[PDB]
RNA sequence: GCUGCAGUUAAAAAGCUCGUAGUUGGAUCUUGUGGAGGGUUCCCCGCCCCUUGCCUCUCGGCGCCGGCCCGAAGCGUUUACUUUGAAAAAAU
């Protein structure tokens, strides 16, 4: 199931068998390039410019029509953020927690769930260290965690 | 069942489920054992020979005889398919 | 049985159309779901008749293969079967037995009315529990007549048809006695039968 | 259920009401279509669980519209799936 | 050319050749010029089917192949008018690297990368021969021997495109690798 | 979380075959399952199977006779020296006339009749009985 | 009780969740014939790209009529596993 919830369902999503590009789409291997170099100047994180080709365009799966996967791309022109997504978009969470936290000091459901966020920044930390993806040294201290969102 | 000279040592040969393949033990009074004619296929009369069928007896009390026959049936001349 | 001799003639089909043998229940089992074709849109079950007469014809060559035909005993319990009974007793020489049954018919020695059979023909599974569960105990084939909710359990050859109470009852007792005396030989195919089906249907408040 | 339902040639009408993660090949229930607007007229193609909206590169000032499941056109004529 | 268009090939081959002129006398003639480009073959060869006949078959240079596809319909429509009886199928020459656990000297010299593999050449190969059409599925029979059938499922699209060539197919397969493949059609698309 | 596959799946097809079915679905499989229903197969304890692709890690559909008993794992894959293989056959086997171990060894996955021809033991599997 | 026990009611599952050591971890990266021992394919040699994987030598023996051919030296990325050898006092 889940790993800090009890419920279990399964909402995944499920690719064509046919992995070959779709036989009537205008847009080609080398226009999809400049289409997310520019949606990334704008500041786009690799989902979000996914789901924009994926609904205002005909590019399915951008790693079918190219070779290579979204970030790849924004890694090999340098434009993939300093740290993932993924633990951003965590830090973001937990620091909009310890304000509520700060502000009312019986919310002890937030402070409960601000425990389990913090527990799987650690569980993420601790696998993007031995990747080579964070300098070793690294850390999350609140009021320094702060300042890391940034 | 034999030895190593070959003749046979054995106090018989229970048969086997035609829909489950599992031997057909001598206290199982649910087993039954279908006889189902055979007709002249010119003139629609029986002639003679017919088919049998054995039928277990946990197929039987799980409600599966019925459709076991069935495609005991269709295995062979009595339906050819096109049910 | 697969060739044209045997094949369905329509007039048959008018006799099944005009008892209304088609016509099922509202409910349905996981077992009899082969034998469906498809669910009006008032909410009813119809019977694919085509499997009807396949399986009419596979009881037919069950019964004919019993060499004394005085151990092919029939059984009903509601009223809408006992008058068909009876006139299958009158066709070929079986055995009726139409009301109650009294428990322990077959599986006791010292009973008056203990009788041994070879074959057990029943209408309507559910309200024959009780020969059934004793067929249960003294190796004996059965054949039944369902319905679209009649729990298959101890019958081997299934005859879907109304039987919910009806002239279904008495023309599906009427076609398989038809059957089993045409190809046992003692009446010639393609010559319509001098009995009427009507000798087979029930008393409803007569005059 | 018979006890001997075989499973390498499902049903074309049954293997497409089970969900689509538990049939033989997986397969989505997406599609991809070519709505075409009232008015300015280009041949914009669409995503159907669409969840943005759209716009007709034009003379429009919305062209679907984000729900729980599939989106909802307000005008779009053709959306023929294109079936590739 | 006709000669010096067969590289790493041990270069008079006479089937090879014949063919070689050919092909490229059509890309000669400005008839058909502007979807050919004058671009390199590597080898042929032709051989029996099962059904009496015979068939040839071309090996392309891998990056080239992406763009004989963009044209390989017509052109193999011109080369069977040309070599009236014979089929053409297009392959690319694609390379094999020996398992390196122990099946060559291990010597940390790369990776092998896994497009270099075994059965991803072997699966390769076999969508390459039907180009017009698309698999669709695959399955295997185990049959009681331990021998093997593959089944193939192509799109029912392009079925008058390929339909005729299901038999060829089989043969040249069971020549490049061995193994016994049999092309179905699906009743249903879902 | 699915530690072992070849325990579903060996669950999976005797799981069903007490049932009285006649066809069994297996999902994930690999090399090692494949490698262990051909060795079912040889002897004749099931019919022949197909495995479907669908670009992960495929499912098998098995054909299943009645003549299959029982069939299991061992879950840590111990070592067996071929002076330790007959205290196995005789506490996993019903008897010394038919059944068979299972073990891969550096020769193969193979049934212990044959590594004993072959003169060598390594990590045993499971059993058919 | 490893083979091999038990935990609803007989003796017994921490009130509840998080969490480092420990224990456990999904799928995937090479196959057919000509001879040999054993049959009617399949299981010491080499062949579809590979087959002890190569190299390049050098000093010393094995060949032919100097020139050319093949055994040795490097080891193949490392382990666990399995099999064989060596080496292990007598008495019991
Ligand atoms: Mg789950
Ligand atoms: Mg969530
Ligand atoms: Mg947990
Ligand atoms: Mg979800
Ligand atoms: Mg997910
Ligand atoms: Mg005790
Ligand atoms: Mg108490
Ligand atoms: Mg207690
Ligand atoms: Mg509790
Ligand atoms: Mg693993």
């Amino acid at each position: 199931g889940r790993m800090h919830a009890p419920g279990k369902g399964l909402s995944q999503s499920a690719l064509p068998y046919r992995r070959s590009v779709p036989t009537w789409l205008k847009l080609t291997s080398d226009d999809v390039k400049e289409q997310i170099y520019k949606l990334a100047k704008k500041g786009l994180t690799p989902s979000q410019i996914g789901v924009i080709l994926r609904d205002s365009h005909g590019v399915a799966q951008v790693r079918f029509v190219t070779g290579n996967k979204i970030l790849r791309i924004l890694k090999s022109k340098g434009l993939a953020p300093d740290l993932p997504e993924d633990l951003y978009h965590l830090i973001k969470k937990a620091v909009a927690v310890r304000k509520h936290l700060e502000r009312n000091r019986k919310d002890k459901d937030a402070k409960f769930r601000l425990i389990l966020i913090e527990s799987r920044i650690h569980r993420l930390a601790r696998y993007y260290k031995t990747k080579r993806v964070l300098p070793p040294n690294w850390k999350y201290e609140s009021s320094t965690a702060s300042a890391l969102v940034a | 069942m034999q030895n190593d000279a070959g003749e046979f040592v054995d106090l018989y040969v229970p048969r086997k489920c035609s829909a489950s393949n599992r031997i057909i033990g001598a206290k199982d009074h649910a087993s039954i054992q279908m006889n189902v004619a055979e007709v002249d296929k010119v003139t629609g009369r029986f002639n003679g020979q017919f088919k049998t069928y054995a039928i277990c007896g946990a197929i039987r009390r799980m409600g599966e005889s019925d459709d076991s026959i069935l495609r005991l049936a269709k295995a062979d001349g009595i339906v050819s398919k096109n049910f | 049985g697969a060739l044209d001799v045997l094949q369905m003639k329509e007039e048959d089909v008018l006799k099944f159309l005009a008892a209304g043998t088609h016509l099922g229940g509202t409910n349905l089992d996981f077992q009899m779901e082969q034998y469906i074709y498809k669910r009006k849109s008032d909410g009813i079950y119809i019977i694919n008749l085509k499997r009807t007469w396949e399986k009419l014809l596979l009881a037919a060559r069950a019964i004919v293969a019993i060499e004394n035909p005085a151990d092919v005993s029939v059984i009903s319990s509601r009223n809408t079967g006992q008058r068909a009974v009876l006139k299958f007793a009158a066709a070929t020489g079986a055995t009726p037995i139409a009301g109650r049954f009294t428990p322990g018919t077959f599986t006791n020695q010292i009973q008056a009315a203990f009788r041994e059979p070879r074959l057990l023909v029943v209408t309507d599974p559910r309200a024959d529990h009780q020969p059934l569960t004793e067929a249960s105990y003294v190796n004996l084939p059965t054949i039944a007549l369902c319905n679209t909710d009649s729990p298959l359990r101890y019958v081997d050859i299934a005859i879907p048809c109304n039987n919910k109470g009806a002239h279904s009852v008495g023309l599906m007792w009427w076609m398989l006695a038809r059957e089993v005396l045409r190809m046992r030989g003692t009446i010639s195919r393609e010559h319509p039968w001098e009995v009427m089906p009507d000798l087979y249907f029930y008393r409803d408040p007569e005059e | 259920m018979p006890l001997a339902k075989d499973l390498l040639h499902p049903s074309p009408e049954e293997e497409k009401r089970k969900h689509k993660k538990k049939r033989l090949v997986q397969s989505p229930n997406s599609y991809f279509m070519d709505v075409k607007c009232p008015g300015c007229y280009k041949i914009t193609t669409v995503f159907s669980h669409a969840q943005t909206v759209v716009l007709c590169v034009g003379c429009s000032t919305v062209l679907c519209q984000p729900t729980g499941g599939k989106a909802r056109l307000t005008e779009g004529c053709s959306f023929r799936r294109k079936q590739h | 050319s006709a000669k010096i268009v067969k590289p790493n090939g041990e270069k008079p081959d006479e089937f090879e050749s014949g063919i070689s002129q050919a092909l490229l006398e059509l890309e000669m003639n400005s008839d058909l010029k502007a979807q050919l480009r004058e671009l390199n073959i590597t080898a042929a060869k032709e051989i029996e089917v099962g059904g009496g006949r015979k068939a040839i078959i071309i090996f392309v240079p891998v990056p080239q192949l992406k763009s004989f596809q963009k044209i390989q319909v017509r052109l193999v429509r011109e080369l069977e008018k040309k070599f009236s009886g014979k089929h053409v199928v297009f392959i690319a020459q694609r390379r094999i690297l020996p398992k390196p656990t122990r099946k060559s000297r291990t010597k940390n010299k790369q990776k092998r990368p896994r497009s270099r593999t075994l059965t991803a050449v072997h699966d390769a190969i076999l969508e390459d021969l039907v180009f017009p059409s698309e698999i669709v599925g695959k399955r295997i029979r185990v049959k009681l021997d331990g021998s093997r059938l593959i089944k193939v499922h192509l799109d029912k699209a392009q079925q008058n495109n390929v339909e005729h060539k299901v038999e060829t197919f089989s043969g040249v397969y069971k020549k490049l690798t061995g193994k016994d493949v049999n092309f179905e059609f699906p009743e249903f698309q879902l | 979380v699915r530690m072992n596959v070849l325990a579903d799946a060996l669950k999976s097809i005797n799981n069903a075959e007490k049932r009285g079915k006649r066809q069994v679905l297996i999902r994930p499989c690999s090399k090692v399952i494949v490698r262990f229903l051909t060795v079912m197969m040889k002897h004749g304890y099931i019919g022949e199977f197909e495995i479907i692709d669908d670009h992960r890690a495929g499912k098998i559909v098995v054909n299943l006779t009645g003549r299959l008993n029982k069939c299991g794992v061992i879950s840590p894959r111990f070592d067996v020296q071929l002076k330790d293989l007959e205290k196995w056959q005789n506490n996993l086997l019903p008897s010394r006339q038919f059944g068979f171990i299972v073990l891969t060894t550096s020769a193969g996955i193979m049934d212990h009749e044959e590594a004993r021809r072959k003169h060598t033991g390594g990590k045993i599997l499971g059993f058919f009985f």
